[PDB]
RNA sequence: CCGGGCACUCUAACGGGACUGCCCGCGAAAGCGGGAGGAAGGAGGGGACGACGUCUGGUCAGCAUGGCCCUUACGGCCUGGGCGACACACGUGCUACAAUGCCCACUACAAAGCGAUGCCACCCGGCAACGGGGAGCUAAUCGCAAAAAGGUGGGCCCAGUUCGGAUUGGGGUCUGCAACCCGACCCCAUGAAGCCGGAAUCGCUAGUAAUCGCGGAUCAGCCAUGCCGCGGUGAAUACG
């Protein structure tokens, strides 16, 4: 979440079994989506306009 | 129940400073935390200083006490 | 019945393959 | 004879973004393969609004890569020229094959 | 039904006897959605009366079931003392369904292994005024009246 | 000599070809009583051709595929009920009261948050 | 909160995304990485002209800063001066190199976000809290606008009493997912606790 | 008919009538009618004399059962005891051993609910 | 399948269609009874949207953010341990108590998604998870996938039983530095409680409840019976 952990935005852990995704901005660890490399939150408020091109308020 | 396969693993913190020790009647109670190393035969004489997350505990190993992992005998938490 | 690991719906529930769960 | 794929983000942008890549060659390579539809595939994410509890309201989020096709039939250089690098569109991309 | 008295669902004419109320029965055995099996289930407990007898189960369901159909029942009722049981002239659509809500219930109660039996074997006792269901139906037709001690609250 | 009659229902395409005289069905092979295994509810697709008496007088070619068989017997149903008027836009008398001419509104719903079955809401204890 | 965010509610309906590039997949996760790495500044240092929309163009390697700015001049610079001092920061990231091009914004009193930060600067001003708002709602209002709403919140004047002060005018129909509107949000770090304000603007409609 | 160590599959299809031994489950059940070749179906009430003997002879010799098996196990446990291995430690207190939480549940390997107050 | 041909399915993209207008009765009017025809109605069915405000509801462990406070440390760094205990009690669910059932053998219709050292047709070693070798796909045109329930034949005969699979002994595949503390999975054995649940009590008015099965995300494999969606079969009943 904070800036005391951006040692993954790089991707260099130490093993093939260490990579706490860390959300771009949120930076937290708990939900770091992949398709966008950010957070579930990030997905909402951002897509909420033109910060998730190709998106839209899904309905059917 | 359990499974390793082709290439069983003994941590070379002890396995390593194990092969050497042996050469005189084995060492005298290793101190490598390593409680995650497959127990191996030649040891059968040593004594292990395996961690407990706070504590280090005694474990005079045996060949029968082999198909195990150092601390399967190292009881972590505390009960009654 | 669904936990009978060794049955059709057994491996068909847990969703796996074994002796009873074949390919075709 | 000239496969032209082009997935996209808008329904008639893409649709039109190539709809200019059609009838010219219907009088050059011989004809075309028509403005080919192609079933669109999607992605979704529906997530928990605001942290802590709540959950139940996630809100849905689509995203479409509308795969479209139009394929010009038969080249002819007249074809290769009749809608050559005679481009125009932006919102979409294209895959060229044969 | 606080806004609109609602409206009744209607159904198709049995691909057999050519009746629908039975569709219901065939569906009152229906359990889990698999009316597929239940389809026959009923049907067979017929051709098991055309295998176990020689009279098409037409007056059976009919003359019988309509008997399992309660001519009157009791209900609760609150005033200033309690919810005193009340005797009142039953309904049609109620009386009706209860025909089956009772067949398929006390009918699968009868211990005759396969669904079919219990079925055929029930319509049976039913089309005779004996066996399972008819008790309850009566049980209550009997309940009511036996409670004729209540009418201060008529309805 | 030739006529038509499409049919969709609950998600199941099914045109009902028909070159009269009789009416032997041929869904993806398996003649009538082989595709839909004599399930009581399969003698309903042709049901329409039974209140017109055409039945054994209007040959047809039925094929279909699109989801689940329970519906298909209904999907096809449409055309086998659609035919008698396609070419015979007269048969709308012994057609109507049966509504075998009417489309089937009924469809499936869809799971929204806080639910199990597109409506099946969980539960709570004390309240 | 019991609302959404019409911008999100209004995309393919009347507010076309800020970003345009397609394809995605092995791509997307970066294109919208760098994309959000230019905002760090760009429409920040240049806010003092038009920190409005930060539209982006693309086609891979075909970057661009179609970025819209009200004050069409604290940029461009005599035929092309700043439109370079920043390409030199436009490509301080972009390995695709963009075709930067400042955009001519019209009446700012119709540019919601503009107002947000507006009344916000005009909120760091301590200056006429509400009055400004009364002004705002009007400026924007008379400057063409068909509707206008502003909503400051959380502490005022350093009110140890956290509060939300209303204010709008004309007509601001959200629900009418169509008529198109406009929004904007800003902030105001205070010597007593950061807060922020919204800014809405209905318009022609349809 | 007594096959294995004091056992008797009676009137019930030989197949499972065998899983009646602390050593036979429906897996070994057929691996019997195999090296034995016996018609699996037909109850025991039709099982010939040399047939009962074969599986008898093939089952008693091919697997370790009943007495032998039972008390063999008594060992493994009896083993994990002396050896500090956790596995033992768990059979030691009469609670789960391979990988379960023990806040709640586990009523089988822990016994019938012993309530208290708080 | 190779031509051959759009009439049919679907494909995603446009627009057309419904408004109590026509039909007739009540009424001052809205509109309500029913019908005409219509693919359909009287807002077709389902969403997306949640007013001025309410409890100072929820989060400063997302981040931010006013200030309080420790600062060779109330930052941090690494291995190890714990978050997974346990005498117990609550919440939500999975599975089952079975014969409208369980099991084997042969055959069929899902829609929506998903895959680059990444899903993986096949041949082939193994009872097996899986291993070794390898065809097409950059994905309406190859595949993950087989749907299951169900249909047909047949095995069980009312049994704590071929019900049910807890637990437990042993061998073994797999990702992975490493699966003792705690990984799923496969084979053998073991096969426990449970014969439908006190008082009380939760859901749903239709394609819903119920039952069946499929994918998704995060994700090395994984404690998922959870969650988010699709679809297959398809009720009951509402006097008031
Ligand atoms: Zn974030």
């Amino acid at each position: 979440a904070r800036k005391a952990l951006i040692e993954k935005a790089k991707r260099t852990p130490k093993f093939k079994v260490r990579a706490y995704t860390r959300c771009v901005r949120c930076g937290r660890a708990r939900s770091v989506y992949r398709f966008f490399g950010l957070c579930r939150i990030c997905l909402r408020e951002l897509a909420h306009k033109g910060q998730l091109p190709g998106v839209r308020k899904a309905s059917w | 129940p359990r499974s390793l396969k082709k290439g069983v693993f003994v941590d070379d913190h002890l396995l390593e400073k194990v092969l050497e020790l042996n050469a005189k009647g084995e060492k005298r109670l290793i101190k490598t935390w390593s409680r995650r190393s497959t127990i191996v035969p030649e040891m059968v004489g040593h004594t292990i200083a395996v961690y407990n997350g706070k504590q280090h505990v005694p474990v005079y190993i045996t060949e029968n006490m082999v198909g195990h992992k150092l601390g399967e005998f190292a009881p972590t938490r505390t009960y009654r | 019945g669904k936990g009978d690991r060794r049955t059709r719906r057994g491996k068909i529930w847990r969703g796996t393959y074994g002796k009873y769960r074949p390919r075709k | 004879k000239i496969r032209i794929k082009l997935r996209g983000f808008d329904h008639k942008t893409l649709d039109a973004s190539a709809q200019k890549i059609v009838e010219a060659a219907r009088r050059s390579g011989a004809q075309v393969s028509g403005p080919i539809p192609l079933p669109t595939r999607v992605r979704r994410f529906t997530v928990i609004r605001g942290p802590f509890k709540h959950k139940d309201s996630r809100e849905h989020f689509e995203l479409r890569t509308h795969n479209r096709l139009v394929d010009i039939i038969n080249p002819n250089r007249k074809t290769i020229e009749q809608l050559m690098t005679l481009d125009l569109p932006t919102g979409v991309e294209i895959e060229i094959k044969t | 039904a606080r806004r609109r008295r609602a409206e009744v669902r209607q159904l198709q004419p049995d691909l057999v006897y050519g009746d629908v109320l039975v569709t219901a029965f065939i569906n009152k055995i229906m359990r889990d959605g698999k009316k597929n099996l239940a389809a026959r289930i009923f049907y067979d407990a017929c051709k098991i009366i055309q295998e176990k007898t020689g009279q098409e189960p037409l007056k059976v369901f009919k003359q019988a079931v309509e008997n399992v159909k309660p001519r009157m029942e009791v209900r609760s009722r609150r005033v200033g003392g309690a919810n005193y049981q009340v005797p009142m002239e039953v309904s049609p659509r109620r009386q009706q369904s209860l025909a089956l809500r009772w067949l398929v219930q006390a009918a699968n109660q009868r211990p005759e292994r396969r669904a079919a039996v219990r079925i055929a074997h029930e319509l049976m006792d039913a089309a005779e005024g004996k066996g399972g269901a008819v008790k309850k139906k009566e049980d209550v037709e009997r309940m009511a009246e036996a409670n004729r001690a209540y009418a201060h609250y008529r309805w | 000599e030739q006529y038509y009659g499409t049919g969709r229902r609950k998600e199941a395409v099914a045109r009902v070809f028909l070159r009269p005289g009789n009416g032997k069905v041929t869904v993806n092979g398996q003649d009538f009583n082989e595709y839909f295994q004599g399930l009581v509810r399969a003698v309903a697709a042709l049901e329409p051709l039974r209140a017109v008496d055409a039945l054994g007088r209007f040959d047809a070619y039925i094929t279909v595929r699109g989801g689940g068989k329970s519906g298909q017997i209904d999907a096809i149903k449409l055309g086998i009920a659609r035919a008698l008027v396609q070419y015979n836009p007269d048969y709308r008398a012994k057609l109507k009261p049966l509504g075998f001419l009417t489309r089937d509104a009924r469809v499936v719903e869809r799971k929204k948050y806080g639910k199990h079955k597109a409506r099946r809401a969980p539960q709570y204890s004390k309240r | 909160g019991n609302k959404i965010h019409p911008i999100g509610f209004r995309l393919g309906i009347t507010r076309d995304w800020e970003s345009r590039w397609y394809a995605g997949k092995k791509q997307y996760r970066h294109l919208l990485l760098e994309d959000q790495r230019i905002r760090g500044l760009l429409e920040k240092e240049l806010y003092s002209a038009g920190l409005a929309r930060v539209d982006i163009e693309r086609a891979a390697d075909n970057v661009a800063v179609t970025v819209h700015v009200a004050k069409p001049g604290v940029v461009i610079g005599r035929g092309g001066e700043r439109i370079r001092v920043l390409r030199e920061e436009l490509a301080k990231l972009t390995g695709k190199n963009v075709a930067l091009n400042v955009q001519e914004v019209q009446n700012p009193n119709l540019s919601a976000p503009l107002v947000a930060q507006r009344v916000a600067e005009q909120i760091e001003r301590r200056f006429a809290v509400r009055r400004a708002i009364k002004q705002a709602v009007q400026r924007v209002m008379e400057s063409g606008a068909k509707g206008a709403k502003v909503i400051v919140s959380g502490r005022i004047g350093g009110a140890e009493q956290a509060r939300t002060e209303w204010a709008a005018q004309g007509r601001v129909p959200l629900h009418t997912l169509r008529a198109n509107i406009d929004y904007g949000f800003a902030l105001a770090r205070t010597t007593y606790g950061v807060l922020g304000v919204k800014a809405y603007i209905f318009l022609g409609e349809v | 008919a007594r096959i294995a160590g004091v056992e008797i599959p009676r009137n019930k299809r030989v197949d499972v009538a065998l899983t009646y031994i602390y050593g036979i489950g429906k897996a070994r059940a057929k691996e019997a009618l195999e090296k034995t070749g016996i018609n699996p179906a037909t109850r025991v009430k039709d099982l010939t004399e040399a047939e009962v003997v074969r599986l008898r002879e093939y089952v008693e010799n091919t697997w370790k059962l009943e007495g032998e098996l039972r008390a063999e196990v008594a060992a493994n446990i009896k083993r994990l005891m002396d050896i500090g291995c956790y596995r033992g430690l768990r059979h030691r207190r009469g609670l789960p051993v391979r990988g379960q939480r023990t806040r709640t549940n586990a009523r089988t390997r822990k016994g019938p609910r012993k309530t208290v107050a708080g």
